């Protein structure tokens, strides 16, 4: 019982993974932060001062 | 999990196949 | 024009300096160049 349990657990899981988009959110927000901050230091050079 | 200007992006030390392997 | 070479170019006075490749992007007949998504030139169609 015990492995069926766990062995449906990490198959649910998968599937969570697979259909769930937003899951993967931390990374994803960083990776988001970290290209938004290059792209508005390229942008900064169109600043006129 | 989804143009130079002076920048440049170091490739980590450690890629993704060795990431996996540990 | 001279490729595979790093070159500063003269195209309609993009005044650009960069390498130029025959680049597999198309273009419509009344635009002249292209933009990157950070507001840099990365194509240019050649006025001649
Ligand atoms: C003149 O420029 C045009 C631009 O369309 C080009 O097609 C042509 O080869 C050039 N030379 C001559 C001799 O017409």
């Amino acid at each position: 019982l015990i492995a069926n349990q766990f062995n449906s657990a990490i198959g649910k899981i998968q599937d969570s993974l697979s259909s769930t988009p937003s899951a993967l959110g931390k990374l994803q927000d960083v990776v988001n932060q970290n290209a938004q901050a290059l792209n508005t230091l390229v942008k900064q050079l169109s600043s006129n001062f | 999990v989804t143009k130079f200007n002076g920048l440049t992006v170091l490739p980590p030390l450690l890629t993704d196949e060795m990431i996996a392997q540990y | 024009l001279v490729k595979n070479k790093c070159v500063n170019f003269n195209f309609n006075g993009l005044t650009g300096t960069g390498v130029l490749t025959e680049s597999n992007k198309k273009f419509l007949p009344f635009q002249q160049f292209g933009r990157d998504i950070a507001d840099t030139t990365d194509a240019v169609r050649d006025p001649q």
